[PDB]
């Protein structure tokens, strides 16, 4: 019943595709929010 | 108890009208109790001036609301009445008596005093 | 506005009857009402409060129909002393404190 | 000011507590007390015993 959300930011120069490296994810909140998920969608940003 | 007037018999018109009620069979101070004026004209019915509450405060007519103010004196337990600019239509006598106001709308006059006639004249 | 009306202007009985003034307000608010007596050259008695309530030595023969908007006092055994005008009297909201136009009281 | 106690205005606040299968929002202060060094004592942080 605990959404967690780790996050990590990090600055990268590749131009193109996953960069291979390490680095570790801190948690960035726990939410009790105690439903059920199977499925979700990425939203993004339109520039008019 | 008693209630007693005190204040000259004549008022030039457009001119203060002053007067004192002196009560003496209890006490002003209690917080049971307004202390009200009641004028009316000679032939005429009663007309509610103003009532006044011991701490500072009072409730006055809609009409002689502009030219009236109420004091009150705890030491000497005596309340007195300003009526302003007054004319010849407030030759009246005015008795000054005792409220007791208990839920919302119960307002009687316990006990009057006899009342002095100030007319009004020049 | 409460305007308050009293009926008769002049009530005209002879001791022993009974005499009934009526105090109604205008088509408004209902609660309590005061009934006073007043003889020439004195001040108001007060006769009844809360809309029937003798006050402190008013004989039995007094009483107040106690009801709506229209108001009663009533006199049961007219004494020769109890011909007077009586006034009734309210307190609404605004404005504070109307007083009846008066009954007067006298002997047929 | 001159009615019966019974006639009297009285403020009223009624507290009532929403309590959810839901994380609890509100606690207790938890007895905030004062912090000892360099003497052995039962302490407790954050429900840490």
């Amino acid at each position: 019943g605990y959404f967690k959300i780790y996050s990590k930011h990090t600055p990268i120069n590749l131009v193109r595709g996953l960069p291979q490296g390490f680095s570790a994810l801190e948690p960035l909140v726990d939410l009790p929010i105690g439903i059920n998920i199977t499925r979700f969608q990425t939203l993004h940003i339109s520039y008019l | 108890v008693q209630l007693v007037e005190s204040g000259p018999g004549l008022v030039k018109p457009s001119e203060t009208l002053s007067l004192t009620c002196t009560v003496s069979g209890g006490s002003i101070s209690s917080s049971s109790h307004y202390w009200g004026w009641i004028r009316q004209p000679p032939g005429k019915g009663l007309e509610w001036i103003g009532s006044i509450y011991y701490s500072e405060s009072a409730y006055y007519n809609p009409s002689l609301k502009s030219r009236v103010t109420m004091s009150i004196d705890t030491s000497k337990n005596q309340f007195s009445l300003k009526l302003n600019s007054v004319t010849a239509a407030d030759t009246a006598v005015y008795y000054c008596a005792r409220v007791t106001e208990p839920r919302w709308t119960s307002c009687y006059f316990d006990y009057w005093g006899q009342g002095t006639l100030v007319t009004v004249s020049s | 506005e409460i305007v308050m009306t009293q009926s008769p202007a002049t009530l005209s009985l002879s001791p022993g009857e009974r005499a009934t003034l009526s105090c109604r307000t205008s088509q408004s608010v209902t609660s309590y009402l005061a009934w006073y007596q007043q003889r020439p050259g004195q001040a108001p008695r007060l006769l009844i409060y809360d809309a029937s309530d003798r006050a402190t030595g008013i004989p039995a023969r007094f009483s107040g129909s106690g009801s709506g908007t229209d108001f009663t006092l009533t006199i049961s055994n007219l004494e020769p002393e109890d011909f007077a005008v009586y006034y009734c009297q309210l307190r609404s909201n605004w404005p504070p404190i109307t007083f009846g136009q008066g009954t007067r009281l006298e002997t047929k | 000011p001159t009615y019966g106690v019974g006639y009297q205005p009285y403020r009223v606040v009624v507290l009532s507590f929403e309590l959810l299968h839901a994380p609890a929002t509100v606690c207790g202060p938890k007895k905030s007390t004062n912090l000892v060094k360099n003497k052995c004592v039962n302490f407790n942080f954050n429900g840490l015993t």
